[PDB]
């Protein structure tokens, strides 16, 4: 019934400090040893250390050693991940993983989010974009997060909700389009609902 | 460390399609060779172990052969399910542990044509001092498009962003977005205005354009 959760992630300024934890359930985490393996945005797979058994024995990536420490208590059945020094590249989701009975990851969990920025919390402006395309520029915000909707979730269709960039800032900015009859349009309000949560920002905007 | 390699990046089938999956090691791993699913905004799984192992709650659509240097991943008949990013890992010299750079299995169809928009900036963006060009790519296939920013007819490098869509679960399209990114000053000084799109089933490139 094998479980694994990782806590622990956020926003993180460079220089920094955090720490990461894997709650395993549901097998001998005692007689295990256990890896963590990071994903990058847009990215592949990272294997990032290893431990033990037994805490004895510590494996790590080169790009992350002297900042990084694998860690663990068996008997809260329990995997850390001690993060110094972090730079802007160790920013990925970070994966537990099990080893099996090796060098094989047998179960993966379903990861934590890194972010590692001197930048600042911010909501985002929200912008109007104006056979017809329409949509939103949601600009100069973080982290992430962002939601939209078109209508209150009324309009689904021929929506795209586009994959944020960052920002030279170390802001997010995005689109959402939508696509409608032009008929429709004289006619038909269109709005779009931006939640940007990490800010408790709500943003309703109308475009015509 | 091994060197992994994959072939192809990009796997473009049909369900019900065979797919096979190719993974070219650096040195000899031997058997000790692996495979990896992961769908879409989830984690890892795994599919086969030491080349040619099921994993549990694996169906027998999945396979794997080879030895060495060579590997195969097979599967033999596409669920839709499966149209996926797939990565290999050794276990024989580590660490590092090692992985393949994945493939991706894409949905084929026929070749699409972007759709073309463009947007000026508003109003309410001059202010903050504020310009961003924006530029929409709708609803096409294959995946590579290229968008050319023009002002003044100069065009523009290092000045902008782009965005992509996954894959279309109804239509198999991709969506692009481009921002162009713009001083209020610039903006003002400027008058034409220019989203150039070169795609594979366009006759010719197409351009939206403006007159601020």
């Amino acid at each position: 019934q094998v479980q694994l959760v990782e806590s622990g992630g956020g926003v993180v300024q460079p220089g920094r400090s955090l720490r990461l934890s894997c709650a395993a359930s549901g097998f001998t985490f005692s007689s295990y040893g256990m890896h963590w393996v990071r994903q990058a945005p847009g990215k592949g797979l990272e294997w990032v250390a290893v431990i033990s058994y037994d805490g004895s024995n510590k494996y790590y990536a080169d790009s992350v050693k002297g900042r990084f420490t694998i860690s663990r208590d068996n008997s809260k059945n329990t995997l850390y991940l001690q993060m110094n020094s972090l730079r802007a590249e160790d920013t990925a989701v970070y994966y537990c993983a099990k080893d099996g009975k090796s060098g094989l990851l047998d179960y993966w969990g379903q990861g934590t989010l890194v972010t590692v920025s001197s930048a600042s919390f911010k909501g985002p402006s929200v912008f109007p974009l104006a056979t017809a395309a329409l949509g939103c520029l949601v600009k100069d915000y973080f982290p992430e997060p962002v939601t939209v909707s078109w209508n209150s979730g009324a309009l689904t269709s021929g929506v795209h909700t586009f994959p944020a960039v960052l920002q030279s800032s170390g802001l997010y900015s995005l689109s959402s389009v939508v696509t409608v009859p032009s008929s429709s349009l004289g006619t038909q309000t269109y709005i779009c609902n931006v939640n940007h949560k990490p800010s408790n920002t709500k943003v309703d905007k109308k475009v015509e | 460390e091994i060197v992994l390699t994959q072939s192809p990046a990009t796997l473009s089938l049909s369900p019900g399609e065979r797919a096979t999956l190719s993974c070219r090691a650096s040195q000899s791993v031997s058997s000790y060779l692996a495979w990896y699913q992961q769908k879409p905004g989830q984690a890892p799984r795994l599919l086969i172990y030491d080349a040619s192992n099921r994993a549990t709650g694996i169906p027998a659509r999945f396979s794997g052969s080879g030895s060495g240097t060579d590997f195969t991943l097979t599967i033999s008949s596409l669920e839709p399910e499966d149209f996926a990013v797939y990565y290999c890992q050794q276990r024989s010299n580590w660490p590092p542990i090692t992985f393949g750079q994945g493939t991706r299995l894409e949905i084929k169809r026929t070749v699409a044509a972007p759709s073309v928009f463009i947007f000026p900036p508003s109003d309410e963006q001059l202010k903050s001092g504020t310009a961003s060009v924006v530029c929409l790519l709708n609803n096409f296939y294959p995946r590579e498009a290229k968008v050319q920013w023009k002002v003044d007819n100069a065009l523009q490098s290092g000045n902008s962003q782009e965005s992509v869509t996954e894959q279309d679960s109804k239509d198999s399209t991709y969506s692009l977005s481009s921002t162009l990114t713009l001083s209020k000053a610039d903006y003002e000084k400027h008058k034409v205005y220019a989203c150039e799109v070169t795609h594979q089933g366009l006759s010719s490139p197409v351009t939206k354009s403006f007159n601020r």
